[PDB]
């Protein structure tokens, strides 16, 4: 291994 | 009352194949500027955005904006009954819980009419800050997919690294390890199967190859592909849908910091 | 003694490709007039009928009439060892339990010599009565197979309705409904891709695509297929083998309740 | 429209 | 330090593909005289033997004899990451439990560089007497491959009868039996495609088709295959590697009690 | 007829 998988939600949030 | 025809319905077929395996339901937002799609897979690791603008269609018409929720597997199953030469028309009433796909042969008296049941969706648009990327690698699409498929056999993850002169994909596993080094085509200036890089900043990031090999279902759509990368942000893989708009896959990196 | 030599060996190869998946075992009736074979499938819903006229063989010899019980999977695996250009020679003693096949390459040099054990069965031959069909559609065999494959994505029965103007293939299922319509040509060019209809009255029936897709494994035998239909009788799918005879599929309808 | 699968034997009968 | 380079990268792909099915791991014997490999399959009924003359390579350097243990499946997956027109370079130190493969694109800037973990495993060479065979059959490799596949469907042994006239291949089973006859070609004397036999004595031996159809995985390597047969010794199946050496498969006969 | 698999080790012995 070497790391862990982020989600796309940790970066893109519901539309203002 | 929504109606969109494409003389070159191949494109519709290609889109649905580029999508059906990564996501299974999604909401197709229709408006008068065209067609828009943004859906995430089951593990919310990857996001896809599809824009086909109205001017790309041979015939476009959207009285009232729609959000139709579509089983993509259902839709691909239908679209595999169209020929690559077929002229494809999409139609749906204002409400209508159905989408009609009509396929006509250009050059034979054959006409197919399919009624696809739609589904109750309601997703919720995420918002995609629009921004600048440390690295933008434009390369041939077949090549990226070759790289993603080969390195799969090494390992589960790929590490992509970029500087001014080229990009490198690396991976590791039981077998061993491997690195592929791609260099900026110095021919360029007006070439087609090239590799060109906009590095501002060295990046080095790490993604799961499973999702990358789902994105390369998009290959038939364009001879060429672009990867935009920056330090702490999802990767964008982009296929331009000539004359209509684009399919962008977005992918959350692997990280321990 | 019985001996039939066939120059275009392909014909026999493709004939057996077209039977082996639907029937596993059948009686090959050998007479002076040539070769016939009739069998239902396991489910008694379809029946096949094969006529190869003696003239069509380059040599033909049948001292005594013969009813060879044959495993069509066996005879297939043998014929797969023949090449398409091979001259094929069937040969059987009069009261034999085995059937010799002989494949001789036109190159000379290669000659293959197989011997296939036969098998007892009893079979009542079914009488097929003279009958007038209301609609006989002559169309390309490729296209028929494309329609049957395609619609079996949608549903598992097809409603085929034929008229003056065209023949429509339609199915329905969970995901929704499809409707292919083939218009009786229009211009005049001859060839395949010609749809032509001999209509006495219009007909509509319903059959199970499961079985039509078995039938389409005869497509290589001819580029055109005919559909013969009348209400509450078995539909006939005929594939003519050039200068030898024809291969007929009968398929019992599904009737309202 | 259909409901019950009919059989070849409901139309074709043994020849003696 | 070992390094060899092969511009026809595809040779090394094919040879691996030719091995990976039959045997699991072997030790590559590297020396100044070139590259060698000898090993038996899971069981001890078949033996394979690979000779790669140094001068054959486009670049060869060997400082100390080297015995690299290698999981051939692992090596396969790696070589699967290499184009058929890539230049492949192998390179390893004096110890290294690593081997290094380097693939560089022909028309392009892509260079791939891999590293393979090496097994430890010892195995002693069997000694293969030089010897003169009763019957030596040179024939096209694709033919020999079709024969063994075709016959394998009839039985799981084949009886190879060799004589001045030509060579016969026979099997039998539950469904029937079969005989394929190949005559010696004289005509004018043209092309690689053709059968020439070199007889001293007639031979009629029996061998297991299971194992021959593994051997034919090498058919890509050579348009022509030689079978060298004598009574009561193993069959050799020889594929020549483009004037650089050869893959040879030795196969134990089966005889009566 | 009859027949039983011999083994390569019945013919080639080790390079001792």
């Amino acid at each position: 291994s070497a790391v862990l998988q982020k989600k796309i939600t940790d970066y893109f949030h519901p539309k203002k | 009352m929504f109606e969109a025809r494409l003389v070159q319905g191949s494109i519709l077929k290609k889109v649905l194949e580029a999508l059906k395996d990564l996501i299974n339901e999604a909401c197709w937002d229709i408006s008068s500027s065209g067609v828009n799609l943004q859906s995430m897979d089951s593990s919310h690791v990857s996001l896809v955005q599809l824009t086909l603008r109205s001017e790309g269609f041979d015939t476009y018409r959207c009285d009232r904006n729609l959000a139709m929720g579509v089983n993509l597997t259902s839709m691909s199953k239908i679209l595999k009954c169209a020929g690559n030469e077929d002229i494809i028309t999409l139609r749906a009433e204002d409400n209508a819980d159905t989408l009609a796909l009509v396929f006509e042969a250009p050059n034979q008296e054959k006409v197919s009419d399919y009624e696809m049941k739609l589904m109750d969706l309601d997703v919720e648009q995420l918002g995609i800050p629009e921004q600048e990327y440390s690295c933008v690698v434009k390369m041939p699409s077949g090549e990226f997919a070759r790289i993603c498929r080969d390195l799969s056999h090494i390992g589960d993850a790929v590490v992509i690294s970029c500087a001014k002169d080229g990009v490198k994909f690396s991976a590791s596993g039981e077998l061993g390890n491997g690195n592929i080094k791609l260099s900026q085509t110095s021919n360029v200036d007006k070439e087609e199967e090239a590799v060109t890089i906009e590095m501002n900043e060295p990046v080095q990031l790490t993604f799961a190859l499973r999702y990358l090999n789902f994105f390369t279902k998009a290959t038939p759509l364009s001879s060429t592909v672009t990867l935009s990368m920056s330090a702490d942000v999802p990767l964008v893989v982009e296929y331009k849908i000539a004359d209509m708009g684009h399919l962008k896959y977005y992918l959350a990196p692997k990280i321990e910091d």
